[PDB]
């Protein structure tokens, strides 16, 4: 293998080196909001962003080596949790603002205009200031993110799991390296570590509610949403 | 399944 | 009190606030039915809600949070705590489910209600996950108390935070003196966290699967689920 | 609210 084969900090760097890019939206500024425009905006956004995930999912050590149906589920699992976590990270330095992209900042007053998505915001607000609270690092980050794609979809899949489990140790290894040489005693170190991976039970709460929302939002046909959003969408019933 | 195609793509 | 508690206090302090484990109704001469299934483990759940608030009020630094919080952290984690005492109760029971010593249910018993098998399949993945890592009865505690404090907190709290801090030393504390090295501590720590968020998880399944249950009105269910299940959001279509 | 209560009790 070569997941098993990095060295912490070449970890590190793959992962960095692996960041997607941010995108913008097609938002007309001079058009103000309704919950069709909202939910429109919104959908063509998280649709654009589903494809460069995935070709950063094939660039995070291990996951290739997954057969390409367990590559398939993971995805379906972590679509949302990952696609969250990114905007909570972008918002970090934007208090009470979610940054959805560099053109499209909303205010949690904002949320409103589609019905149901308020709670979801404050969620997300709520997240943002954890990771200012905590003052979260890109190194970690990143590390983060790999975590949820590797650990939301592995309980409900043969020990192919084993493999991703060398990896999820691995990427620990990599965190408490980050913290270590942070200059963290090593009790700092494993208060830090267990205050970031609690972080995501709330973050797979967002998800599962979010999900919800799109359902809603489906059904009620306010917005046609693409075929990939549709079809990560149905993967989750 | 528009996500099988892009995976092995 | 809670914060200058020794770690071998705490783990004294949590194992002697367990609920006892309680029994079905269940008289095994009779026949089951979605309806039948669904009274005798909402009937259990109802009766297992009295003995956690106790337990909840025996947590260290739990009756010191107002009343408010106390509320808003019990309707968050109500269900993972059940689910996780089920889990635990299961591991030596591979491919059942022990919901009471005298309610042992397997896999196929989980098609007698509709969208259960899928939320049993998940616990059994769970349970079977505790087992292959070998958890500890003291380990298991602390989980529990953690999913107590940190499921709600995010949706508001130094004073939580400190005291989650105080029970991740605690997990670490008695990993080291189980003999594991330093990075198998800090190892073992992420992967118990990691399997909260999959606990999460099925408790958001299985709260809209109650919720569904209540829709199509397979059973009456009592004022106290109705409660719990009101402070989540929630439909079925 | 049943759950103030026993909390309280
Ligand atoms: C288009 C969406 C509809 C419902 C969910 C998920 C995404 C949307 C989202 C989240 C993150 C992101 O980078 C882009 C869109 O968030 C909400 C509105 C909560
Ligand atoms: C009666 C229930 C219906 C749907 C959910 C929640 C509880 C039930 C449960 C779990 C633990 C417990 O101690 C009592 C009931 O778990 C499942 C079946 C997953």
């Amino acid at each position: 293998s070569l997941a098993l084969s990095l060295t912490a900090d070449q970890m590190v760097s793959a992962l960095l080196d692996a960041e997607p890019p941010i995108l913008y939206s097609e938002y007309d500024p001079t058009r103000p909001f309704s919950e069709a425009s909202m939910m429109g905006l919104l959908t063509n956004l998280a649709d654009r962003e589903l494809v460069h995930m995935i070709n950063w999912a094939k660039r995070v050590p291990g996951f290739v080596d997954l057969t390409l149906h367990d590559q398939v589920h993971l995805l379906e699992c972590a679509w949302l949790e990952i696609l969250m976590i990114g905007l909570v990270w972008r918002s970090m330095e934007h208090p009470g603002k979610l940054l959805f992209a560099p053109n499209l900042l909303l205010d949690r007053n904002q949320g409103k205009c589609v019905e149901g998505m308020v709670e979801i915001f404050d969620m997300l607000l709520a997240t943002s200031s954890r990771f200012r609270m905590m003052n979260l690092q890109g190194e970690e980050f990143v590390c983060l993110k790999s975590i949820i794609l590797l650990n939301s979809g592995v309980y409900t899949f043969l020990e192919e799991k084993d493999h991703i489990h060398r990896v999820l140790d691995k990427i620990t290894d990599t965190l408490i390296h980050l913290m270590a040489k942070a200059g963290l005693t090593l009790q700092q170190q494993h208060q830090r570590l267990a205050q970031l991976l609690l972080i995501l039970s709330h973050i797979r709460h967002m998800s599962n509610k979010g999900m919800e929302h799109l359902y809603s939002m489906k059904c009620k046909n306010v917005v046609p949403l693409s075929d990939l959003l549709l079809e990560m969408l149905d993967a989750h019933r | 399944k528009i996500l099988h195609r892009l995976l092995q793509d």
